[PDB]
């Protein structure tokens, strides 16, 4: 299969997620604070008319960021809610193939809720599992 | 002239162009206060009169008449009281009285278990009508009527009455509630136990007519509405149940506070006064704080407090919200009071239902996102 | 399951505070030309959007379906089959097939006649089809649809077709073509003198007073309607008849000229081009005016004068459009040229029925008063 | 019987109908004009979301004017339309008596259109009836 995702970085480390689960992606202003909520959201923003909750991405992943160098907000879309992710650049849409992709889940300390790895010549774009990033965040 | 036919789908589609037309008021005004403009004012508020027009018109066709959902319902009681060989007269007043189709459609098999209950309990044979000398044909009626932000539906009978005594003695054996509080109860919290889950299954598979005596079948589904339900029975003056359901789908007439100049609505048709107290009058004689208002003793809670937003400085003259909960009413202490405004509630999603204190947030006129308090999810 | 009953009045009055909505548009719009900010340009693009959204969406569920009037034919059809002693398989296929209020009100009864012409005329009788060696059943088939935005609805027969030498040769007999026009015209050209009146005798069609509906009816009716109708028969292979009408009287795209400074509408399907012609070219021979153009000889027409309006006196390279009535074209000179449009044709009303100029009056988008030209009006 | 009528002159002489028939009262700008018109109308406005014409009461009735002069339009009111009827000055609303109220109309050119004559105060106020004027302009 010839997988659409899309590639976006944090830390100068490449991360990636389906096309499917993408509503757009806009660039970071002011975020409504929530009160009493979860420590791995920022708040809520106003997209396309609805409530959209804005997730810290890397505090669910566990990895190493830097908060200021983050300005990129990519809105997903699942059938159980609708969430932004803040992160550092984005590139767009990458064809992935199938013949480069690892599916080892014990490389990094994150490989449960990641898909796979992509393997290339650049930076290693990491394949991420989004259902699973949403399993987190409701419990 | 001539009744035509439109499907719920197209009029979902004009619900949300109605909804972006009111947006689009709100950015004209918006741009209007922005650059302070007097031949601007004229042709909004052009705008504005045509968009009145209108949006009533849409709320006209989005409401209902009960008695149109309900239009089989008398057939049925008919069929009933021939099976059981009663007499009874039913009384149906609802073609004038309009609901939401949201709101009606989940109450209709709700209230027909509840009048198949009654037909079954509370409606009484010709020889026992006329062994109390009672009229010689039962009276069964349902009714309704407008209420502020809200529909009321009206049910009564001059039926037997229920009988309090027994359901009281009934709760002790079941476990539902202390002997010495029984005995506390008025009369109308006698008859709040037939809106206890589980307190009555009692059913009929051959019938199919709902458990216990089709009553908390309707109030779970009047509060999963965001209604409210009430009772009162009397041994032979019969029963009556009064409800009351929203008047319309998503708005909420509401009260704008602020924390910290965070905007907190507070919903206006559960309040009951709003008032400027001292916090030298706020005392305390158990674990938390009240005032003594009006001569009555109000359990008073901090908005700051509850939302854990911190309180920089400490003013004498605090702006308090009373607001009504079941069939009390508790104390809201604010830090400003911006000005109401009616407001359209927006889910935040599965991310946030587990917060008792707010269900929903909503978009203000400046663009700005605002929370609705939820007044049963505080306290 | 759910649905809507409302009166199309009231749909129609949400159509009427639609078209308020247009000119509230045009007000905001002239305080942008003032004052030009790009919020407010924004605004009113998503204002724009917004009343083209919902103009569509009011105008779509005020279209009523045909299945009404549809649903009214196969058992009048089946009766009048019966008595005229024949069987005949009726086959609907469209069925909810939307069209306005104002065609499916009035074309029901000159369609019930064209179907009820088709089995008297056409459907033979099982003896006529059994001597023909032909299959004894009819085939009468009704069919809807939507095509070149505009309404189509197709009725045609199995049965016996029209004699065209009975037509044209009746035509020579009442004086009504020449010889050799007649012995030019096409097949699908001879049967339109079946609408014109005299070629038939069913129905109280020859009275003076109180004439019944004939078969010229039928063509007159979805013309005064706006449409166009056509017709194509042959021997033994049936007889075929299509009528095509327009969506509503919402969408008549028209070309807005002025002549001093008045808005003058023209009817855009009927053009054949638009011209600025010199004043020396200009020409009478011995009656009114005329141009040659493409060596072929037009009779051109100055608006004001054919209007009786006083103008301009001294001569210029004006502008001309050339519109086509029948099988010809006239020219309309006319002094400044507007801007196109899809508008809506409303009455002239009361105290101008004598003027055969213009078919209906409308309001513009800007609130401006704007005459629609009958192009058969101007001779 | 106590009827209250609008009160109203052309060339100084008194008219009036009832208040029962009355849409408005405005002052002419920009009468849209209707090319063949007769005679009695002057064209057509938008008012109250109608199509309002603006017929010259005095060419109807037979009767003198000047047309820079008039510059009142009494828009009327029946079951049946509502025109609007351009004339001088108005007065306003009127309480007349039976008592006062002749029936001699034998000399009048509308007289079979009047319902009668009102001698108030010195004045001869004539009575008219909507309905069988608004029959005459009618095509």
């Amino acid at each position: 299969k010839e997988f659409e995702v899309l590639s976006f970085e944090i830390d100068e480390q490449a991360l990636a997620f389906d096309v499917d689960n993408i509503e757009m992606v806009i660039e970071k202003s002011d975020i409504t604070p929530v009160p009493k909520s979860r420590h791995f959201v920022e708040g809520v923003i106003n997209l396309r008319g609805r409530i959209i909750p804005v997730v810290n991405l890397a505090k669910i992943l566990g990895i190493s960021f830097d908060e200021q160098k983050m300005k990129s907000i990519i809105v997903a879309r699942t059938k159980d809610v609708e969430v932004g992710f803040l992160v550092d650049r984005v590139l767009g849409v990458l064809r992935i193939t199938e013949n480069q992709l690892d599916l080892t889940n014990v490389s990094d300390k994150f490989g449960k809720k990641s898909k796979g790895l992509v393997k290339t010549d650049g930076r290693l774009i990491i394949y991420l599992d989004i259902d699973k990033i949403i399993e987190e965040i409701t419990v | 002239s001539q009744t035509v036919r439109v499907d719920i789908e197209k009029l979902d589609n004009l619900m949300d162009l109605m909804g972006e037309l009111v947006i689009a008021r709100s950015r004209i005004l918006e741009t209007l206060k922005k650059y302070n403009i007097k031949e601007l004012d004229e042709s909004l508020s052009h705008l504005s009169r045509i968009t009145l027009d209108l949006q009533n018109v849409v709320m006209k066709i989005r409401m209902v008449p009960i008695s149109f959902v309900f239009n089989r319902f008398p057939r049925m009681v008919r069929d009933l009281a021939k099976k059981m060989n009663k007499e009874v007269n039913f009384i149906m007043r609802g073609e004038d009285t309009e609901l939401d189709r949201t709101f009606v459609e989940e109450i209709g098999e709700p209230l027909l278990h509840l009048l198949r209950n009654a037909i079954d309990h509370g409606i009484e044979p010709k020889e026992e009508r006329i062994a109390k000398g009672k009229p010689p044909i039962g009276t069964l009626i349902l009714s309704a009527r407008h209420e502020g932000n809200n529909v009321v539906i009206e049910v009564e009978d001059d039926g037997r009455g229920i009988d309090k005594e027994k359901i009281i003695r009934k709760a002790i054996e079941k476990g539902l509630i202390d002997e010495s509080k029984a005995a506390t109860l008025s009369d109308q919290e006698i008859l709040n136990f037939l809106f206890v889950p589980g307190f009555s299954t009692k059913e009929k598979v051959s019938e199919v007519s709902g458990r216990g005596v089709g009553m908390d079948v309707v109030k779970n589904v009047v509060e999963s509405l965001n209604g409210s339900m009430g009772i009162e029975s009397e041994k032979d003056k019969g029963t009556k149940v009064t409800i009351r359901l929203p008047l319309t789908l998503a708005i909420i007439q509401a009260l704008l506070v602020k924390v910290n100049n965070l905007v907190y609505a507070i919903p206006i048709a559960n309040i009951d006064t709003i008032l400027s107290i001292s916090k030298e009058d706020i005392q305390r004689v158990q674990d938390r704080d009240v005032i003594v208002i009006r001569g009555e003793v109000i359990p008073v809670y901090r908005l700051w407090e509850v939302l854990q937003i911190e309180h920089k400085e400490e003013l004498e003259e605090m702006e308090a919200v009373i607001v009504r909960v079941g069939n009390r009413k508790y104390g809201i202490v604010v830090d400003d009071l911006l000005g109401q405004d009616d407001i359209v509630i927006k889910s935040l999603g599965k991310v946030f239902s587990e917060v008792k204190e707010f269900s929903g947030a909503a978009i203000l006129g400046d663009g700005s996102i605002a929370l609705i308090i939820n007044v049963s999810g505080i306290v």
